[PDB]
RNA sequence: AAAUUAUAUUAUAUUAUA
């Protein structure tokens, strides 16, 4: 018959003791009565309670998404006249947004740097043991056999090493062959990768399998395969008009004594200038992305004000946004002095591409605050879409020169982009 | 008409730029449950 | 590079100005004496405007991730956004209060149309030879307005 | 290229050249070119990224005549530039200082030490970025890579990042996965443990292996460091609402969380037995809360659930009061007063069954002095004030009475019936001098600490108030719908008068004293 | 800020009562105004004004400052009284400016008073003793002030 | 796909808010269905609900402390039974017939309710009562526009009305004030009236207060009354009002003055019985109304136009306006008001701001788009502590509790009762999203909040299902090419 | 383009995937539905 | 029989008959 004012669950009195927290230490905003917390704390308990249900409604409604066209499901997108207008990417778009490497390579570049750290050193142990000076001879280099035998090195990795499976151990003896004839590379694993074993027809024959894929890995990674590869590749037409420029400016500096020293070897005087094109042409090992820029913030040290401009109608309508971080979190928005559900006439299609430059930004408004004036023709109203096209470009602006890397989504909607349309 | 003074950018006007990482780490939660599903 | 652009070096100087803005020391300048339009109209609003506290929900949500989750919430200044970088995190992230007679400009209408014809009527009511200092102060003045035909003439 | 007209200035800035200097830093294939361009990059002024970090740690790694000095030196250099380090860097300086055993074993102890601060930064910084997105299971594999990488280095993951961690689940069932995972994280695998089938676990015991001093502190013990990431599971049960396909109920997850807790051999603190017995208080299960309030009590009197009666505990128990103020007031708001078992202890031994629907005198009676034998034999009150625990706390007790008068005179919980029924005049004239002696030991409880701030809180004061308007109550249907018998009528009237002016003084005092902090107390019940 | 039409729609073909357009002379526009320059009709001195365009811009002018005017005077809650210096509150005791003459002046800075001394109002409450000397009857009540520090219901009590 | 809708049943209806549920192929998308198993006569039960349900209706008696910033509703015979007079300016355009009557239970609604509460046995709390006006006669509600004033009058008046008190409620002071025409009183000398809303008021007060009014007996009324043949002489103050607003034209048009002067003066008599008087818009009961004094050469009367020395025939002027305290309703009010005889009447009253905008200039309204044209052209600035006799109470915008649960109700509730999306759900995007933008485009306002929620059919930048829809088509082109 | 050999070289020591600034080709662009289909 | 060059937008006109 009558309802008890105290919290009655824990979460309600974990809330109100929070609350009685905050107004022993003196926060500003926090109430002093208790009615008043008490409030405060069944607000906050039942807007948790609506956040869980929205996620767990948005769980329900993505399973049931009419992904085809249907009854009332209209494509509308110029997808049959057109015909995919709207990108979308599978990478993280560096630096601007973050996925972490999936475990399998990170444990296969641990595992690989182990063992050749361990072929390493097992190589210099020798080279110190062994004292010194050791020549390979031609019947040495064609029966493929080192200083040590392999019995050798499996009798030290059992001896040196207790904890050690069979296979590691199998690994780490080639490896450490592979370390002791030469310096190692990683080429025979891709090479297994695209090329098969019936493919060149050794299907009985792993031994050999195995020795083809070393020496063409061995044969991969010289200079004049590398050459080669950049005669073909611009035999092939995979050049734009920068990479033609780099190549006539790396031939330009060398001179002429240079040319008849490159010439001298048979492959050096192409590969100066095909350097460049041949790490370009090397794939995503080597070749970098181009990337929107990044530029310094350009913030008043004593406000923390950010300037950025926007214009439309080349003559008509000119903008300049002021930005600002509020830390109370109280953000708003004014245009001349008016607040911007007043000069837009509570338009909301207007108002929402002022909100876009915080939406593509994943960015929330109420941490900014903002004041744009108007430097262009004015006028008694300027709630219509090209002066909204100018407030957005404004506030991008202004958000960009605050945050740098702000321009990393903002440039990929357009929202920093002008066009050149008069009346 | 034609459009030709307009930039790239602003004809499809591709917005929607703040899901694709969480659309990316989503991908991956997937995934990482899928595999707990094969092996149980 | 420079320090900023050139709308920006307007309004940064905008911002010296009116933080050394003394009405009694404009006394002959003029329309240079009119201490920017934008600044000074929100200070005379401040009956209006009353600066609110942070609303419940906002210091609930901090003081929830302050203490019962032990990982403090950051401003978006703070926001180590770039993956691979570590940022010198400058020295107004969180410093700047929150005051609306300071930012954001808001003002009213009529101080606004008062303001518009008093600095364009007192444009010439300037006074020049003053009894002052360098530059400013002088006894007597001659501009000498040279015409012709082409720019670099 | 420098750029000179502005259209390649338009595309200059030295993040980009981060990317072209990285993907020309990568084209090389040997260390004397690479750090002749390190050195050109670094001269030029070229924001430096973490791929450069990558590419220079795993190609020096892989050198011939690198000592590995150099190649953490290296690391401090590249992340004295600006560049934050990863996972696969912090892998690279593991891999790199597991292979070098030439360099004494102080170098060894400080790059270990800055590889353990290493791995627990990055793992706090995945913590803060995959919590937003909901990632649990990605998170989950992430966390088990850092542990797989930091219980190789001969250490484990900090318990700060433990409680963040545990504060950002959404599921419980990798709330649950992970406190098993900090169990097991401190002994090693041929530890012995206990099976829970509830939840198909192995928790192992952890006191063996803790720190213990055995003029002692409380952070010299290694019980703090295991009941803080316990108190960080219990307090994310209590806030966050867990979605799950199939949901447990809250009985059987508090259970669960209980037995693991208990399973080990831990040290038990205050605030870990007091939020867990404020789920007990605020939970639904009317025939349950008793049970659970009296095996929490009988965790907190005797400290711990080793099997073994040992001087550490005596120790903690000196140090410390596991048997505080707030536990006894949220028992005492806890139990149930018509449960037939005792609500105090005999000689610590079990709480045994009462010896009488019986609403007599002699029951509250019984249970009345039960209670402030309870209260007198823990010394709750007598304990002096400190930094950790004030003098506010030890209303809580006063709180817990005035709960337990509450249930006594309603009949329900926090979730024409006016008051419970079936009772008898006595009752409530014994009821009603509970009261007044509930508002005389308060008083004089603030009469006596009134040199410190001492205040009472809401509940304390609401359970007052709602007992005397349910005494009100039960007066005024007897009054005038008793049907005019006379059986000492003049003795339910004088009891009516006194409940009208103690309620009206307390609604008084509560407009008044205070500072005005229980305003709505006046507003509501005048 | 201001939605409200300030320009007149220019000379063309002759519109007709179709969607997205309305005739030029039309009882909708300008509140009928346009009705004493219209032609129903589908002397010379008579008939070229109504078409010429700086002629309907300066009449719609007129129009649109007589309704700035009506809309400033309706605001208007006060009148201007001539009161000597004497008996002047001390906010008024300083040398005021004329209109348009120096920087809008602040009421009080030192006070903590930041509003324009041309829109200050006061109460014919307040100035009793000084508008009616010779009455001396109190012909207005004074005027009740809540008290801002007594608990009421806006505080919880 | 999944559509789980002919699993569905309907849940039994209890109240109106139950029964006003749409057909489920409507709702099906917008709130969906979720499904549980209950233990009964077996493990599994499939039960499939909705996620959303309708906010309960509440009794007045039945809302409590806990239910601030909740969200309850009201039945539509409770709307007729309590509300025959109508609702405040903009509170009804929330409410088609199909729609539940739901109301936002505020935190200042709570200290009425509680006042009310206390009114409704105010001899036994007069000291408190006392204490909590300041001594003053009531309430004055005062904020910026498009607040809960006339939400709050109208939440009042029901919480009044359901104690079974005698209530006066003005829905809209415009209707006196700025009325259609203005009639001088025929009893009163000096004073005029409002006759079309003097005979709405003296219908609605009447039908809405017969229980108590009936019982009221005519302490202060004349009963020589002029009466026609077959009519019953009043003795009661219903059968006063029922004798004052039904007659026939121009009958009425005294009959409506003599009603309210005698009804007046018997509401200002009575000591014992309390009488809630609840006004919407005491702004402009407490200056002129719209009204001015007719030129004296109407009532001096004229031979001829030529030579009389008279001008209204050739120019108009603006005459003296004429003030509130003219009319015989608001004098009856002020003499409650001002009289300290009266310790028996609450006046919970309001203002409103719903007046033209002015923004230093203004050209001529277009008469196609203009959200004001309906509205009020005073252009006057108030001060409730220095133009009222009443205790000002400040409301602001909603806080985000409060503006959380008021959309949430508003976005599921129109899609429940099939008046939102409903089958269009894939193409708007989703709760949280829509709380963010409403929230910037309304600064949570709450008329900017509906205003905002009927202006979200027309937003063109948000992205949200488009990439959303991306990358479920790309997850199905994936998942069937694991599938092969 | 036509078929050439780039990016078919064995890239040393695997590490493709850590270098995040790599070239991520051109952008491809994606269905925001099904169309339905044509028989 | 495809590619689309296609501008497209809306209104008017006469000795009704003087
Ligand atoms: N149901 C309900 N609606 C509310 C509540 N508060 C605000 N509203 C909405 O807010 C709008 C504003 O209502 P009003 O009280 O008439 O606005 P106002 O403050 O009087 O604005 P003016 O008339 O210009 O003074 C209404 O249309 C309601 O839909 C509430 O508590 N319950
Ligand atoms: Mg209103």
């Amino acid at each position: 018959m009558q309802k008890l004012l105290s919290p009655r669950t824990a979460r309600h009195a974990r809330l109100f003791r929070l609350a009685g927290k905050l107004a022993d230490s003196g926060s500003p905003g926090v109430p002093k009565s208790d009615g008043e917390r008490l409030v405060w704390v069944n607000s906050h308990v039942r807007r948790d309670k609506d956040i869980s249900l929205s996620q767990e409604e948005e769980r329900i409604r993505e399973l049931m998404m009419p992904l085809e066209v249907g009854e009332n499901s209209f494509a509308a997108n110029g997808q049959a006249t057109h015909g995919n207008l709207f990108y979308f990417r599978e990478y993280p778009m560096y630096p601007g947004e973050y996925v972490p490497a999936e475990h399998n390579t990170l444990s296969s570049l641990r595992d690989e740097l182990r063992l050749d750290l361990t072929a390493q050193s097992l190589k210099e142990a020798w080279m110190r043991v062994s004292g010194g000076v050791y020549f390979q001879s031609v019947d040495e280099y064609y029966a493929s056999v080192d200083g040590l035998d392999a019995e050798q090195i499996g009798e030290v990795l059992a001896a040196l090493f207790p904890e050690l499976n069979c296979y590691e151990a199998q690994a780490l003896v080639q490896r450490t062959l592979e370390c002791i004839s030469r310096p190692v590379s990683a080429a025979s694993r891709q090479l297994s990768r695209t090329i098969t074993a019936e493919a060149v027809g050794l299907d009985n024959a792993p031994g050999h399998y195995t020795n083809f894929l070393e020496w063409m890995g061995r044969l991969t990674e010289t200079r004049a395969f590398k050459t080669e590869h950049a005669l073909f590749e611009f035999s092939r037409r995979k050049f734009n008009r920068d990479d033609v420029r780099v190549m006539f400016e790396n031939y330009r500096l060398m001179s002429k004594a240079t040319l008849l020293a490159d010439s001298a070897d048979s492959y050096s005087h192409f590969y100066t200038v095909l350097k460049d094109f041949a790490r370009k042409v090397a794939g995503e090992d080597s070749r970098h992305q181009i990337g929107v820029r990044i530029d310094e913030a350009e913030v008043d040290p004593e406000t923390g004000i950010a300037v950025g401009r926007g214009c439309a109608d080349g003559e008509k309508y000119h903008f300049t946004a002021l930005l600002r971080e509020n830390r109370d979190h109280n953000g708003i928005i004014t245009v001349m002095g008016k607040p911007l559900s007043l000069v837009l006439d509570n338009k909301a299609w207007l108002m929402e591409m002022v909100l876009m430059p915080f939406d593509e930004a994943n960015l929330d408004y109420r941490d900014f605050d903002a004041h744009i004036v108007s430097e262009g023709h004015a006028m008694p109203s300027i709630a219509n879409e090209i002066a909204a096209f100018a407030l957005r470009m404004a506030v991008a602006n202004a958000l960009v020169k605050l945050i740098p890397l702000t321009r990393i989504p903002l440039k990929k909607s357009g929202l920093l982009s002008v066009d050149r349309r008069r009346e | 008409d034609k459009y030709r003074r307009v930039p790239m950018l602003l004809k499809p006007q591709q917005g929607g730029q703040q899901y694709f990482n969480h659309f990316l780490i989503r991908s991956t939660n997937d995934r990482l449950t899928q595999q707990d599903v094969d092996n149980a | 590079f420079n320090e900023f652009d050139a709308k920006g070096r307007e309004y940064v100087q905008y911002m010296r100005e009116f933080a050394r803005f003394d009405p009694r020391k404009s006394r002959g300048n003029g329309q240079k004496g009119f201490p920017f339009r934008d600044a000074y109209l929100t200070k005379m609003n401040e009956a209006n405007q009353k600066t609110p506290p942070p609303t419940l929900e906002t210091i609930m949500d901090r003081a929830v991730r302050e203490h019962h989750q032990h990982a403090r919430i950051l401003s978006p200044l703070e926001v180590q956004r770039d993956v691979g970088r570590l940022e010198p995190i400058p020295s107004y992230a969180g410093k700047i209060n929150a005051d609306r007679s300071v930012f954001p400009f808001q003002w009213k209408t009529e101080d606004w149309y008062e303001y518009e014809v008093a600095k364009v009527r007192n444009r010439r009511f300037v006074f020049e030879n003053t009894e002052e200092d360098g530059i400013r102060g002088s006894e007597v003045t001659y501009k000498i307005v040279l015409e012709g035909f082409w720019d670099h003439h | 290229l420098e750029p000179c007209t502005p259209r390649e200035w338009l595309q200059f800035s030295h993040r980009n050249l981060a990317y072209a200097y990285n993907g020309a830093l990568r084209a090389c294939h040997s260390l004397p070119s690479m750090l002749l361009l390190y050195k050109e990059m670094k001269q030029r002024g070229v924001k430096v990224d973490v791929d450069t970090m990558n590419v220079l740690l795993t190609r020096a790694a892989r050198h011939e005549h690198i000592q590995v000095d150099d190649v953490f030196l290296l690391f401090d250099e590249l992340v004295a530039l600006g560049a934050r380090p990863d996972l696969a860097a912090a892998e690279t300086l593991h891999t790199v200082l597991s292979h070098s055993a030439s360099m004494p074993e102080e170098w060894r102890e400080a790059r270990r030490l800055q590889l353990v601060e290493l791995y627990n930064n990055l793992a706090m910084e995945e913590v803060e970025r995959l919590a937003p997105h909901r990632a649990d299971r990605l998170l989950k594999e992430q966390m088990k890579r850092f542990r797989g990488n930091l219980q190789q280095l001969g250490s484990g993951l900090r318990p700060t990042v433990y409680c963040r961690y545990l504060h950002t689940t959404h599921t419980a069932a990798v709330l649950l996965e992970e406190v098993h995972n900090f169990l097991w994280e401190l002994v090693p695998n041929d530890h012995p443990a206990m099976e829970i089938p509830a939840l198909q676990l192995r928790v192992p015991f952890v006191a063996s292996v803790l720190r213990r001093p055995s003029s002692v502190s409380r952070a010299e013990f290694g019980d703090t460091d295991v009941c803080a990431v316990f108190l960080a599971a219990a307090e994310r049960m209590v806030d966050a609402d867990f979605d799950d396909q199939r949901p447990v109920s809250e009985r059987r997850l508090f259970l669960s969380l209980l037995t693991m807790i208990s399973y080990s051999g831990v040290l038990y603190t205050s605030d870990l037995m007091a939020q867990l017995m404020e789920m007990v208080k605020y939970s639904n299960n009317d025939e349950t809360r008793d049970s659970d309030a009296q095996r929490v009590l009988r965790y907190a009197l005797r400290g711990s659930s080793a099997a073994q009666d040992s001087a550490s505990r005596t120790l903690w128990h000196s140090v410390e009061k596991v048997a505080d103020c707030r536990v006894v007031g949220r028992y005492i708001g806890a139990r149930n007063p018509w449960n037939p078992i005792r609500v105090c202890f005999d000689e610590q031994g079990v709480f045994k069954a009462y010896p009488i629907e019986g609403r007599t005198l002699e029951a509250l009676n019984m249970r009345w002095d039960d209670v402030r034998r309870l209260i007198e034999c823990t010394g709750v009150l007598v304990t002096p004030p400190s930094e950790r625990c004030p003098q506010q706390q030890k209303m809580e007790v006063f709180t817990g009475m005035a709960v337990y008068l509450r249930t006594v005179a309603t009949g329900r919980r926090y979730e024409g019936t006016l008051f419970a029924e079936g009772y008898d005049f006595d009752v409530w004239v014994r009821l009603f001098s509970l009261v007044q002696e509930v508002r005389h030991d308060m008083e004089k409880f603030m009469a006596d600490h009134t040199l410190q701030c001492v205040e009472p809180e809401f509940e304390c004061w609401e359970a007052l108030l709602v007992t005397l308007r349910c005494a009100l109550d039960f007066c005024v249907v007897q009054m005038q719908g008793g049907g005019a018998r006379g059986t000492e009528r003049e003795v339910v009237e004088r009891l009516f008068r006194d409940v009208v002016a103690l309620r009206e003084e307390l609604i008084e005092e509560s407009r008044t004293r205070f500072g005005g902090r229980m305003r709505v107390l006046w507003l509501q019940e005048a | 800020v201001s939605t409200g039409e300030f320009d007149h729609p220019p000379f063309q073909f002759r519109q007709r009562h179709t969607f997205n357009t309305t005739p030029l002379h039309d009882a909708n526009r300008f509140g009928g105004r346009t009705a004493y320059l219209r032609e129903i009709g589908p002397k010379k001195q008579g008939r070229r004004f109504k078409k010429d365009p700086r002629t309907v811009q300066f009449n719609v002018d007129v129009w649109c400052a007589q309704q700035t005017l009506r809309k400033r005077w309706k605001q208007r809650d006060w009148e201007v009284i001539e009161i000597p210096f004497r008996l002047v509150p001390r906010e008024q005791q300083r040398v005021i400016p004329e209109l348009y003459t120096d920087i809008p002046q602040m009421t009080d800075p030192a006070r903590n008073d930041f509003s324009n001394i041309r829109n200050k109002v006061y109460d014919r409450e307040e100035l009793q003793g000084v508008l009616f000397p010779a009455a001396g009857a109190m012909l207005y009540p004074p005027l009740q002030r809540v008290d801002k520090q007594a608990m009421t219901l806006d505080k919880y009590l | 796909k999944k559509s789980l809708a002919a699993m569905y049943m309907r849940p039994p209806v209890t109240c109106y808010t139950d029964a006003c549920e749409a057909p489920v192929a409507m709702w099906d998308g917008a709130i969906p269905l979720k499904e549980t198993r209950k233990l009964k006569n077996g493990v599994p039960v499939r039960t499939v609900s909705r996620t959303y349900s309708h906010p309960p209706q509440l009794t007045p008696t039945q809302l409590s402390f806990n239910d601030i910033n909740s969200m309850y509703c009201v039945g539509n015979d409770e709307l007729i039974q309590f509300f025959p007079e109508g609702l405040g300016g903009r509170v009804f355009q929330t409410m088609p017939p199909g729609h539940p009557r739901g109301f936002l239970y505020r935190k200042e609604t709570h200290l009425l309710n509680l006042f009310v509460d206390k009114v409704q046995h105010w001899h036994t709390k007069r000291s408190v009562l006392s204490s909590l006006t300041n001594g003053r006669t009531g309430f004055i509600v005062d904020g910026p526009t498009g607040c809960g004033k006339s939400a709050l009058m109208c939440q009042v008046v029901h919480f009044a009305r359901s104690r079974n008190i005698v209530t006066l409620y003005v829905p809209d002071a415009k209707v006196w004030t700025h009325g259609e025409w203005c009639w001088p009183s025929t009893i009163l000398p000096g004073f005029f009236d409002a006759p079309d809303a003097a005979r709405s008021f003296l219908k609605y007060f009447a039908v809405a207060n017969r229980a108590t009014l009936t019982s009221w007996k005519l302490r202060c009324t004349p009963k020589d009354l002029p009466t026609e043949q077959g009519e019953r002489q009043p003795q009661n103050l219903y059968e006063l009002c029922e004798w004052g607003h039904r007659a026939v034209a121009p009958a009425s048009i005294d009959r409506q003055s003599v009603c309210v002067k005698f009804l007046m003066d018997e509401l200002s008599e009575e000591k014992k019985l309390p009488v809630v008087i609840v006004v919407d818009g005491w702004n402009l009961f407490s200056h002129e109304t719209h009204f001015r004094y007719p030129h004296p050469d109407f009532l001096r009367g004229l031979a001829s136009f030529n030579e009389s020395s008279t001008d209204i025939d050739l120019y108009p002027q603006e005459l003296p306006r004429i003030p509130a305290s003219r009319l015989s309703f608001v004098r009856g009010l002020n003499k409650m008001i001002l009289s300290g005889d009266d310790p028996n009447k609450f006046f919970i009253t309001c203002t409103t701001r719903d007046f033209k905008p002015f923004d230093g200039i203004s050209g001529f309204p277009n008469v196609e788009t203009d959200r004001f044209a309906n509205s009020l052209d005073e252009y006057a600035p108030y001060d409730p502590e220095k133009d009222s006799h009443f205790h000002p109470i400040q409301i602001g915008n909603f806080d985000e509790y409060e503006y959380r649960s008021f959309l949430r109700f508003l976005i599921n509730s129109g899609e429940l009762a099939g008046l939102g999306w409903g089958p269009l759900w894939h193409a708007s995007s989703d709760f949280e999203r829509k709380l963010y933008k409403i929230g910037f485009l309304s600064g949570r306002n709450p008329q900017g909040v509906v205003d905002h929620y009927h202006q979200e059919l027309v937003w063109r930048y948000d992205y949200q299902r488009t990439r959303q829809k991306q990358y479920l088509l790309k997850r199905r082109m994936e998942g069937m090419s694991r599938g092969a | 383009g036509q078929k050439s050999l780039m990016g078919a070289l064995p890239a040393p020591y695997g590490d493709a995937e850590f270098f995040r600034g790599r070239y991520r080709g051109p952008p491809v662009a994606r269905p925001v539905v099904s169309l339905p289909t044509l028989h």
